[PDB]
């Protein structure tokens, strides 16, 4: 019988890598961006620490093409199945926080000045990013241990000549639990990102949040349903053509707006301008 | 000797299908009614006018389609079952992106553009659009029905002690070539409304047609794993199924909240609430 991966012969394979390396210059070349105007009024406005990592995750996970193609190895499932969606997830719950926490901001001080009065002290909406973190890694670490290391194999019956080399047992059960909180994630910052979608806040972020959850939501959702449809070869490589596009969607949806104004409109580049959108 | 299978008119699953059409039906010649109380009132004319009446009738049309699924089946039905749902469906579908297109030329495009394009889209052109949207659904259909018909089958063995009858479709592209067009439809519409703010004091037209198309979009993705899962035997009941609750969803976000406040609220059927 015959082994099937993903490899450069395929037009497609060599297609999606080609669109990762798009996605990682656009990427580096947003960070480089970024990198002489650290204190500008709209980067100041960007979340500072926070921006500056979720930037440099994005950077590091656009490698995962290159690992991700190619005769599996153990080496690859570790990264595939744990490392990169752990790098995925920071970003998600740094967006869908950081919506929540533009929205319902003026509630919180008035009628909730008991929370308020310390929440707002040092680090606030952090703590709920790093436990919705720790929260994923329950699901992620936990769940390898649960199904084990090994690059498996199963057959296609169109002819079952041919068999599937993947790095994911179980792969509806597998995702399913990981894409839980994902939808979770991606519908709260949807509903807070479009209730919102009026406010100036943070030179309008609210929007390209909304468009990039929008993205991510629709996405998940098409390929759970496609893959509850199919079971073929194909499901390894669309699953990878939409984790790409996601990223794109992360990176260009959301910072790559900013950056539109950063090198575009010096006039709100202005310190003063910042008053203006209050 | 084996009994033939195929849905009976009286079971319980296609009576209740049957029930679903009256309230999907009777909400739509009623709210038909309503716009025919009130035709020439502003408010339907800031909602189209008379393609808003054209629209619920094809609705109608749309619903009529699902009479065709159960019963003893034939070639002529199987042919017939998904074109004769999706081109009234079509031509529902195109008079919706055409309001959410207004609303992208009101409020997101510069004036002097919006001056002239909004004069031009409406008017005898705006029927022509709906004519030339069906005919890119009736060229698909045409392709549909003579390269990539459906079969009939007869299946001897795959049960115990029954010969199963139904419809089946040669491949998923076969029926994806007949959701495309209102698949695309939906796509144009949701981009359009989607990011559009108004201000206040003057009517919300984006925000029903965002939840018309987030309902469509969701309707038939969650008819994607039930289609796999259900039997055989009982698959026409859910494509019937989400043809119904396809249209419940077009008809209670777009056209009932706006019956809704012709009937309860008629203070704000007046000129400048819309122009």
């Amino acid at each position: 019988r015959q082994l099937v991966f993903l490899e450069w012969h395929e037009a497609p394979t060599i297609a999606v890598a080609l669109l990762a390396a798009l996605g990682f210059l656009s990427t580096l070349a947003i960070l480089v961006i970024f990198w002489r105007h650290f204190q500008t009024p709209i980067v100041r406005s960007a979340g500072g620490p926070m921006c500056f990592l979720m930037l440099t995750l994005l950077l590091v996970a656009y490698m995962v093409v290159p690992v991700y193609v190619g005769p599996p190895k153990v080496s690859t499932c570790l990264c595939r199945q744990a490392l990169f969606p752990l790098c995925f997830t920071i970003c998600i719950s740094c967006i869908a926080v950081r919506s929540f926490q533009i929205v319902c901001a003026f509630k919180m001080a008035s009628r909730f000045p008991r929370a308020y009065s310390y929440w707002v002290r040092y680090q606030g909406p952090y703590v709920s990013m790093a436990f919705i973190t720790v929260l994923k890694m329950v699901i992620v670490v936990i769940g390898m241990l649960a199904t084990g290391l090994s690059p498996t194999t199963r057959t296609d019956p169109d002819d079952p000549k041919i068999t599937i080399v993947s790095c994911n047992p179980n792969y509806r059960n597998s995702l399913l639990f990981n894409t839980s909180l994902d939808l979770l994630l991606s519908v709260v910052g949807f509903s807070f990102a479009y209730m919102g979608k009026e406010l100036p806040t943070n030179y309008n972020e609210a929007k390209f949040i909304t468009l990039s959850m929008t993205f991510y939501f629709t996405s998940s959702v098409s390929l759970c349903t496609f893959m509850s449809a199919y079971s073929g070869v194909l499901v390894t490589i669309v699953d990878l053509l939409v984790t790409v596009l996601n990223l794109l969607a992360i990176s260009l949806g959301y910072f790559g707006p900013k950056c539109y104004m950063i090198l575009f409109y010096p006039e709100r580049n202005t310190p003063a301008y910042f008053n203006s959108m209050i | 000797p084996r009994r033939p299978k195929f849905l009976a008119w009286g079971e319980p699953v296609v009576l209740s299908l049957l029930l679903l059409l009256c309230l999907v039906l009777g909400l739509a010649l009623a709210a038909l009614g309503l716009s025919v109380h009130h035709w020439d009132s502003p408010l339907v004319q800031a909602s189209g006018g008379s393609q808003f009446c054209f629209g619920l009738i094809c609705l109608g049309l749309f619903c009529l389609s699902v009479l065709l699924f159960p019963g003893r089946p034939s070639s002529a039905s199987c042919l017939a079952q998904q074109p004769m749902a999706h081109l009234p469906l079509t031509g529902c579908l195109s008079t919706l992106f055409l309001q959410a297109a207004e609303t992208f030329v009101e409020s997101e495009l510069p004036l002097s553009w919006a001056n002239w394009l909004c004069s031009y889209l409406r008017g005898l052109w705006a029927w022509l659009v709906v004519l030339l949207a069906t005919f890119v659904e009736a060229a698909l259909c045409a392709w549909y029905l003579i390269a990539f018909p459906p079969e009939v089958v007869t299946d001897w063995s795959v049960l115990p002690t029954e010969v199963l009858e139904h419809c089946h479709v040669r491949s998923w592209v076969s029926l994806g070539l007949v959701h495309i067009t209102n698949a695309m439809l939906a796509f144009l519409c949701f981009l359009g409304t989607f990011l559009v703010q108004s201000q206040p004091g003057r009517y919300n037209r984006a925000r029903g047609l965002t939840f018309a198309m987030l309902a469509y979009f969701i309707t038939w993705v969650s008819f994607v794993p039930l289609l796999a899962n259900v039997q055989v035997a009982y698959q026409p009941a859910v494509q019937m199924g989400a043809i119904l609750v396809c249209a419940l969803g077009i008809l209670v976000t777009f056209h009932l909240p706006k019956c809704y406040v012709l009937l309860w609220l008629p203070k704000l059927n007046t000129q400048e609430f819309f122009l």
